RNA sequence: CAGCGAAGGAUUUGGUGGAUUACUAGCUAAUAGCAAUCUAGGAAACUCAAAGAGUGCUAUGCGGAGUGCGCGAGAGCAUUUCCGGCAGCAGAGAUUUCAGCUGU
């Protein structure tokens, strides 16, 4: 389908 | 065809005489020396502890 | 450091017999090219430590070594009667994990047991992130999971949902760990989120093998597709797609000095200069007609009649050890290692005092298991909310 | 460990010196090595004044080349750089350590 | 510029050049 | 074969280099000389600037060593490390050495030969690599403190195996036992060559001949009552018979 | 004690070699090439490993000047002011170094 999938939960662990 | 390889020689690094300190040889490579960031950030924080 | 040259335009590189090196080498060196023979028991994984100090070796059926090669020092030699995959060390020789026939393993430097692992239901691919001090194992069932091997705890039970592990990795840079499942997916991980980082579609097929260059900037992968990839990292960019090598690739590893290597089942073949962005640096296998614009390979070796389960780089020499079915071998490389090595966190020449003060240096300054980042430098900024420019109570 | 601070101080005259062309970087490496260890044999423990008096004789040698590759390479008398003080001031620096370091012998005194 | 047999006597000293002593163990024979 | 062995055999073949800091002094404190913390702490500039100054003292008394002054004892001979430098320069290194041995055999009974030698034993590390032809240049001399010393400090070779209850023994290794190193055919194939090397040198000396002829005459005493022994050992004896009638010392 | 009884008798134990399954040759990319190449129980030590304590150990930070100030000076300020150039002179000093002049 594609290359890459980078998703973009932006993590609350180490905000 | 030339071929060479380390020379590692056993005598600069460690001393020949059992008193006198061994080299501590050092890169300075940021390839080297991976995490800048954190390994500095938990040095503050066992700092401040 | 060290390397080699034709200087001549008849002769090759790669065509360049380990017996005529070790001729024109030195003593010391040709002397290290140790080829042990063990038969009895099985294909034998190979670990060196994170220096080039000792060794680990791990034959199929039963039989674990921990061993100094240099001097030939017995450590820890034992055959448990089940199975054990892979193993490797934890920090220093003091410490090695195997991955017996299901429950992981850890053991002292003489050979006693230490922990029966209650998790880690079974495994297959172990990896050591040394400045996390990590013990991260994954396996057949479909869980990495991350163990912080000071304290004992666990850390994470990530579940992958991609049925079993064929091959991991860990990045040497940012710390985070490249599984490659059977769909081909090179998904990358990190112990704070549960959801797979990035997942690359490297191959197709189940992924054979993956392996990180030591700057953190390219991930050479093998499919049983016959294929071989070259990725950046820092930007996701497939880099260049050596398709239909003649056999399939079984294991990829990088050297300290971005030096390919790859097993064809009873061949090793290295590539240098294989890991710019050009054209030129795909590596092929011949120059058609005398072509000066490929990747004719460094060096090669064909074994006799053994499958090598596991290359491996020594880390400060010039010399790689690849395991094979009947045993190990060193293979002097001359361009596979930094020759100047740094002597404040890992040192070839370190004695005992100096082993017990390091490790517990790296022992106060273990970075926690949060900060496993995709890139290391996202810790002193800011947040991506809560805008840039700062406002003193005026506008608000 | 101060070895690498004295180590370091060293590395700008042989900078200059090596980005004009009298020596270069393959043989500038040996002296730095044979310097290396020098400096780890004389701030070392248990020292000596023979190790200060050979890297004395080492020192002055490598000044009476330099001057030789210096008429004989550029023909000049010097090249007005900063090499050609600062290898005989770190040879009074290595004979003020000696005499901190050793009062004793009126020898080296 | 040529190189100088007094200039090259001195830089087997600064550079512990050891190809001399190997050249001559090389070309050593019992002639005795 | 198995493990331990199968690196037993590579621990011995990198005896020589040292790895660490304790088998550095493990190695460094071998010496003909000074017992062990002495000589954990000389340098090798030290033992160098002494050994020159025997050396020269044993070359007005024999002028036969400024050759060694330029080529083994020079001052880069310090820096010239043995185990760093390729095969066909470490085979001029050792048969140059074997040149000082069957040289310096004869001046053992005074103490410049020793102080000229202990610095070759110290840098070029010929008590563990070049082992033979120092054994069997100095095993006249078997009833000596220098070689109740040699053999203390030595790794003991294959052939000479029946000495091994005698290292660090102050009892000095007895006749009975030097027969019984030189009664076998692989020992006398060896003394033989080397007693070659002594001809063809002249290096031949009235103690050295004397001992050999000595334990030769006890050998073949041993085998009196062996027919087939006896006539194993015809071929090597009557061999070097030839080869030293061959020479024009009156001794041999 | 006896007898048995051809130039010895009777034991302990290591290593190698051959068997312990039923003998169709080696390698590789395999309808072929290769085989010279796939390229274009107690005790000795220097036996080692791991800890601990004690004794030590140092553990150890532009320049000559000249020019006006800073209370005989350098602890700072500041430089074309000559120099750290060239040969010779002649006073010296162990061929290479210093002392004062000609031009430069």
């Amino acid at each position: 389908l594609q290359n890459v999938i980078i998703n973009e939960k932006v993590n609350k662990k180490n905000l | 065809m030339k071929i060479k390889t380390i020379k590692r020689s056993a005598d600069d690094y460690v001393p020949v005489k059992s008193t006198q300190e061994s080299q501590m040889p050092r890169n300075l490579n940021p390839e080297l020396h991976p995490f800048e960031r954190a390994r500095e950030y938990t040095k503050a924080l066992n700092a401040t502890k | 450091n060290g390397y080699l040259e034709p200087e001549n335009e008849l002769e090759k590189t790669f065509k360049v017999q380990q017996s005529e090196i070790k001729s024109s080498v030195d003593v010391s060196t040709a002397n290290k090219a140790l080829d042990l023979s063990l038969k009895e028991f099985g294909p034998y994984h190979i670990k060196y430590a994170k220096n080039g100090t000792h060794l680990l070796i791990t034959g199929r059926k039963g039989h674990v070594a921990s061993m100094d090669w240099r001097k030939g020092q017995l450590r820890a030699e034992l055959f448990l009667n089940e199975t054990c995959h892979s193993a490797t060390y934890l920090q220093n020789e003091q410490y090695f994990a195997v991955a017996q026939k299901k429950y992981t393993f850890i053991y002292d430097h003489e050979g006693t047991e230490l922990h029966r692992l209650k998790q880690h239901i079974e495994a297959r691919h172990l990896d050591f992130l040394p400045y996390h001090y990590l013990l991260v194992t994954a396996g057949e069932t479909g869980w990495l999971k991350y163990h912080d091997v000071s304290t004992g705890q666990l850390v994470s039970e990530l579940r992958t949902k991609a049925g079993p592990t064929m091959a991991m990795a860990q990045n040497p840079w940012n710390a985070v760990m490249h599984l490659g499942h059977s769909n081909g997916t090179v998904s990358l991980w990190s112990p704070s989120m549960p959801e797979p980082l990035v997942k690359l579609l490297s191959a197709r097929g189940p992924v054979n093998s993956i392996a990180i260059d030591r700057s953190g900037y390219y991930m050479a992968t093998t499919g049983a597709d016959r294929s071989m990839k070259i990725w950046d990292i820092r930007n996701f960019k497939q880099l260049h797609s050596v398709e239909s090598l003649p056999t399939p690739g079984t294991n990829v590893s990088i050297s300290d000095t971005g030096l390919l290597a790859l097993s064809r089942g009873p061949h090793v073949t290295l590539w240098k200069d294989a890991l710019k962005l050009s054209g030129d640096s795909k590596p092929c296998f011949g120059s058609m007609g005398g072509n000066p614009h490929r990747n004719t390979p460094y060096m090669s070796h064909l074994f006799a009649g053994n499958k090598v389960e596991n290359l491996g780089f020594v880390p400060f020499e010039d010399l790689l050890g690849v395991g094979h079915q009947t045993g190990i071998t060193n293979l002097i490389v001359p361009g596979a290692g930094e020759a100047n090595y740094d002597a404040l966190e890992l040192n070839p020449f370190e004695t005992k005092k100096q082993r017990q003060e390091q490790e517990v240096r790296t022992l106060l300054n273990k970075l926690p298991a949060d900060t496993i980042t995709l890139d290391p430098n996202s810790i002193g900024s800011v947040d991506k909310r809560s805008s840039t420019i700062r406002l003193n109570a005026k506008d608000l | 460990s101060k070895t690498r601070y004295y180590l370091e101080q060293c590395i700008p005259e042989m900078d200059d010196l090596v980005e004009k062309g009298l020596f270069t970087k393959n043989e500038v490496s040996l002296i730095m090595k044979k310097r290396t260890d020098f400096e780890h044999r004389l701030n070392s423990r248990g020292s000596s004044i023979n190790d200060y008096i050979k890297y004395i004789n080492y020192e002055s040698n490598v000044n009476k080349l330099r001057a030789k590759r210096c008429k004989r390479i550029l023909q000049v008398k010097k090249t007005n750089s900063l090499s050609d003080w600062s290898i005989q001031q770190r040879i009074g620096f290595i004979y003020q350590r000696g005499t901190n370091k050793f009062p004793q012998d009126l020898k080296f005194w | 510029p040529p190189p100088d047999e007094e200039e090259q006597l001195l830089a087997k000293f600064v550079f512990g050049d050891t190809t001399d002593l190997q050249e001559n163990l090389a070309k050593f024979n019992a002639d005795f | 074969s198995s493990l331990s062995d199968q690196l037993a055999q590579v621990a011995s073949n990198n005896a020589t280099v040292a790895l660490d800091r304790k088998r550095r002094q493990k190695l460094h404190s071998a010496s003909l000389i000074y017992n062990s913390k002495t000589a954990a702490t000389q340098d090798y500039d030290f033992i160098f600037e002494n050994a020159s100054k025997a050396l020269e003292e044993l070359s007005q008394i024999e002028p036969k060593f400024a050759i060694f002054s330029r080529t083994l004892f020079s001052e880069s001979s310090i820096s010239l490390d043995r185990n760093v430098q390729t095969k066909e320069e470490i085979k001029d290194l050792d048969n140059a050495i074997n040149a000082y041995l069957l040289l310096a055999s004869s001046k053992w009974y005074l103490a410049p030969t020793l102080h000229a030698t202990e610095w070759l034993v110290r840098r070029f590390q010929i008590h563990v690599k070049n082992t033979e032809m120092l054994l069997l240049s100095t095993l006249n001399y078997y009833q000596t403190p220098v070689f109740k010393r040699i053999l203390s400090i030595i790794k003991l070779p294959p052939l000479f195996n029946c000495l091994s209850n005698f290292v660090r023994s102050e009892k000095p290794p007895t006749a009975l036992t030097m027969i019984k190193l030189f009664n076998d055919m692989d020992f006398l194939k060896l003394y033989t060559s080397y007693l070659d090397q002594c001809i063809k040198h002249n290096a031949t000396y009235t103690n050295q001949l004397l001992f050999t002829t000595c334990c030769f005459i006890n050998v073949v005493a041993f085998n009196s009552n062996n027919d087939e022994k006896l006539n194993q050992l015809v071929p090597i004896l009557l061999e070097i018979s030839a080869k030293l009638l061959a020479s024009k010392s009156k001794d041999c």
